[PDB]
């Protein structure tokens, strides 16, 4: 077991975690592809990094998300977090702390990509 | 251990953001990197922010700070100001270890952090050869007549070696002369790439 | 190039039982050659900054703190030691654990003690 001590300043470290609760300025890709850079705010939830970030309902449909085609996403509040893993089936989101990059991908039936 | 890609950052005015990377060198660690900037007084200060400010490394990788100007344009346009970028690598050890003696070491980079206006007078690459000289009984005097900090290093006087300085833009330092120290005055600096510049004669102001 | 590196056999010193020293492993190089030096820092207990605190929570010995040494003079906190140039050969900090009475009695215990080394670039 890993130990940390304290008075050089820590559990989540001790346990594998690279990054705690906090807001941090990343560069947010989306299927790959660079969409912009800045604060996201990024809480404790259920991951195998421990953190889970906070995109509002306008941000991700500014990037490319149809609002229409996810159920219940009506409902949130504008200022929500969206619960994007289990909302929208298979769309997942990893941080690369070193490259302070936040992957994101989101796939195509929940896309606006009809034919314009 | 850990070390950082560069020994120090000149922040042009105007960026978003400027990058320092971090590498940690040793496969079968893992550390925990603090990192924060303080003033010119060395006093911890929040007007450039560097992110993330605490993270874990596990094993060989490479890991980038971004660091941002939270100044809100107050700082002198005419000059850079210093500031100082500090990384700390906090070792883990096995709890097992606590039952024990032990001594950990952090080891801690200190780099300076330079905001540096957009537009300055004199161009960077003309500003060593600037640097003029006072001398006095037992004291010798650096004038920096530059909107640039500059590093003097290998500064002589006659055959003795003084102290390095550090002289700030448009200002003045001071380094102890022995009595006994030659008229005749070398010295070179560290220049943006954090390279030793070529022996320059001293010229008295 | 960039900033220094520091080996060492590990940044985690077992330390032998008091009484006892032992010389620390600890070497710095850089890419390019260049003059560097650094210097301790934490918590100190005695009026002279050189005796790091036991932090030991369990069972802590008192009356007992570390001290290091370089050529066997005690190297205080915040107290530059110049190391010349450094350059792609490792060159040794020259440091040494040792104990140091705090000035207190002593009883018996551990010493989990913690010191940073700072290396400031021109």
């Amino acid at each position: 077991d890993l130990y940390f001590n304290p008075r050089f300043l820590l559990s989540r470290f001790e346990n594998g975690q690279e990054l705690p609760p906090g807001t941090y300025r990343v560069d947010i890709y989306l299927n790959n592809g660079y969409m912009a850079t800045r604060d996201v705010t990024f809480n404790t939830g259920d991951s195998e990094q421990g953190i889970v970030p906070c995109l509002t309902r306008a941000q991700l449909a500014s990037m490319g998300l149809n609002t229409a085609s996810v159920a219940g996403m009506n409902l949130l509040a504008d200022d929500a977090c969206v619960p994007l893993t289990t909302m929208v089936q298979d769309a997942t989101a990893h941080l690369d702390v070193g490259q302070q990059r936040l992957n994101l991908t989101i796939p195509q039936a929940f896309m606006s990509n009809r034919a314009r | 251990g850990v070390a950082l890609g560069a020994t120090r950052v000149i922040y042009p005015a105007g960026q978003k953001q400027e990058q320092l990377a971090v590498t940690n060198n040793d496969e079968n660690s893992t550390y925990l990197i603090q990192s924060w900037v303080e003033n010119a007084d060395g006093v911890k200060d929040g007007r450039f922010i560097v992110t993330p400010p605490l993270f874990a490394m596990k094993g060989k990788k490479e890991n980038t700070l971004r660091i941002l100007d939270a100044t809100n344009n107050q700082l002198p346009q005419d000059r850079e100001s210093l500031f100082w970028m500090n990384v700390k690598a906090i070792p883990s050890m096995d709890k097992s270890k606590l039952t024990e003696n032990t001594l950990q070491l952090a080891i801690i980079s200190r780099i300076k952090l330079y905001y540096r206006p957009a537009k300055l007078a004199l161009p960077p690459d003309q500003a060593a050869e600037k640097l003029r000289f006072r001398r006095s009984a037992n004291s010798l005097t650096l004038i920096n007549p530059t909107p640039y900090y500059l590093t003097v290093t290998e500064l002589n006087a006659g055959t003795r070696v003084l102290e390095n300085a550090l002289v700030p833009p448009m200002g003045e330092s001071t380094v102890k002369l022995p009595s006994d120290a030659g008229s005749n005055i070398t010295y070179r600096t560290i220049n943006d790439y954090g390279a030793l510049t070529p022996k320059m004669t001293g010229v008295m102001e | 190039t960039g900033g220094c590196d520091v080996s060492a056999r590990d940044v985690t010193v077992t330390l032998p039982d008091y009484p006892g020293s032992v010389p620390i492993p600890l070497t710095v190089y850089c890419a390019k050659s260049q003059n560097l030096g650094y210097y301790l820092s934490g918590t100190t207990a005695d009026a002279g900054n050189s005796i790091f605190t036991n932090t030991a929570s369990f069972s802590p010995a008192q009356g007992v703190g570390v001290q290091l040494t370089r050529n066997g003079t005690i190297i205080p906190a915040n107290n530059t030691v110049s190391l010349g140039a450094v350059g792609t050969s490792a060159v040794s900090l020259g440091l040494t654990a040792n104990y140091a009475r705090t000035g207190g009695q002593v009883t018996a215990g551990n010493v989990q003690s913690i010191i940073g080394v700072t290396f400031v670039y021109q």
